[PDB]
């Protein structure tokens, strides 16, 4: 599983019942090429994905524009309300109806 | 060139959060992948390092600076092939079927290579995998291009 | 204001007009705190709340007071859906890190001194953004459930 | 349209026709949103409804309207029978994927895209096909309950 990462020639190797074998000193000079060949490969692939996540973050961060004002300013309300004779009253009184 | 975009310098105006019209070289890593641009992380730090900027220190722009290194990065977006996307992923999973087992892509997402973070992966999987903990990558693949 | 809302500021205001003509005038602001417990109500009390007015507190007159206090009134409904968005997987509360960083980090009305603000008399669980609920109660209508 | 439909859109023509002569004017719209809580209702929005009919709205005209943008409008308990018909053998919500192969595979107006739009605001259980219910209330009396 670990293998599974790596801008590494996935040749180069071999596994078996207990244990990968690994070329150095020819197999090693390929795999390596194959290293920069991922960085390519890979890079550019990293790349998109990168630029593609935060690209939801902007569509999330968007999204919830109002829905913080909205907890914004309500949270604002009350603390300045709480301490309002006429509103402690609607409080007390607030139950008594229906 | 005018087609000269004036929309991009109306985004700029929407990412400078004080409001004088420049934007920190931290930033312009995602206004360039929000005015449709995909360069690599290491592909923005090198340009950067490249002119001797260095983002470690403080940072402002100008829109003169900005422009020229969006059109710096425009070129490459014909490494944007969708067949090698879908191809990778093919490669990535047995049998004739585009399924990523759920962990498998979330874990390579945040360890391999460019590391995203494991909050944006699950954002970047939410809703194309379902409880099944198999991701169709055909349609993933297509709706990640479809922003 | 939705019409639920002001139906309850419309039996609200019926309970503190005792004279039943539509204006709630000093005696009636008198005769609703001394039914509600308060024989000791000062007449400097009842001459603060007539001073938040231009006028006569008719259902108007005291719907506009309340709507020019209440600018940001969020039922609770509305605070359980955008509760239910920041913990989308249902039923646990929310970390209480966690509220503090997204309070900051998106708006300037999360910064930090108000969220120390928010952790005082909204307790813990509250402030620390585990529990949930009892907040929109409490934003809804004011003092210890 | 069965009977005690149409006697409710009778008792809704009549809160609306505050003037009790049988034809709703674009007063009668402004004085019915006026009492339930629009103060702020514009003359652009009644003058809206009324370019949807040819003439003056009385009963007749009130319900040929709502016929014509209703013609595919079905009671809670038809819509109960034929969800009890998909789960025939009670109590349980139906799942998600059953209903999404059983709208297209029948028919066209069961597509996939509609069926996205289904589960955008007829939320989740009520989408993916297993709360069963809820959908019935929200389709003879809209928004969320």
């Amino acid at each position: 599983k670990l293998l599974g990462g790596g801008d590494v020639d996935h040749t180069q190797y071999a596994f078996g019942h207990t244990k990968v074998f690994f070329k150095a000193g020819l197999l090693g000079l390929l795999e390596e090429m194959r290293d920069d060949k991922l960085a390519e490969i890979i890079t550019a692939t990293q790349a998109r994905c990168r630029g593609f996540l935060m690209r939801v973050e902007y569509r999330a961060m968007v999204e919830r524009r109002e829905s913080i004002f909205c907890i914004q300013y309500n949270v604002r309300s009350f603390m300045n309300v709480k301490h309002w004779p006429w509103m402690k009253l609607f409080f007390k009184i607030k139950p008594l109806l229906k | 060139s005018k087609a000269a975009a004036d929309d991009f310098k109306e985004a700029f105006l929407l990412f400078d959060r004080t409001g004088d019209a420049k934007i920190t070289a931290s930033q312009v890593g995602d206004i360039a992948r929000a005015l449709g641009q995909n360069p690599t992380n290491a592909e923005i730090n090198k340009i950067l390092g490249n002119p001797s900027k260095e983002e470690m220190n403080a940072a402002a722009i100008t829109f003169e600076e900005f422009l020229p290194m969006l059109q710096a990065a425009a070129n490459n977006k014909d490494q944007g092939t969708f067949e090698d996307f879908v191809e990778g992923l093919r490669v990535f999973d047995k049998e004739g079927n585009g399924t990523v087992m759920g962990a498998e892509l979330r874990h390579v997402l945040a360890t391999l290579g460019e590391k995203m973070t494991e909050e944006e992966v699950e954002e970047l999987m939410k809703g194309q995998e379902d409880s099944n903990g198999c991701i169709n990558y055909e349609a993933f693949v297509k709706h990640i291009m479809s922003v | 204001f939705d019409e639920t809302e002001i139906e309850d500021f419309k039996e609200a205001f019926t309970v503190i007009d005792q004279n039943a003509d539509g204006i709630i005038d000093k005696d009636d602001l008198r005769e609703t705190f001394a039914a509600m417990g308060r024989l000791n109500v000062k007449n400097e009390e009842l001459d603060a709340m007539i001073k938040e007015a231009s006028g006569p507190i008719n259902f108007t007159v005291f719907l506009t007071m309340f709507g020019e206090k209440l600018k940001g009134a969020d039922p609770e409904d509305v605070i359980m859906g955008a509760f239910k968005v920041l913990d989308p997987d249902g039923k646990g509360s929310i970390k209480k890190s966690f509220l503090e960083e997204l309070l900051t980090t998106g708006g300037g009305r999360f910064t930090p001194e108000e969220i120390k603000n928010m952790w005082a008399a909204f307790p813990p669980d509250v402030a620390g953004n585990v529990d949930y609920k009892n907040i929109c109660y409490v934003i809804t209508h004011g003092e210890d459930a």
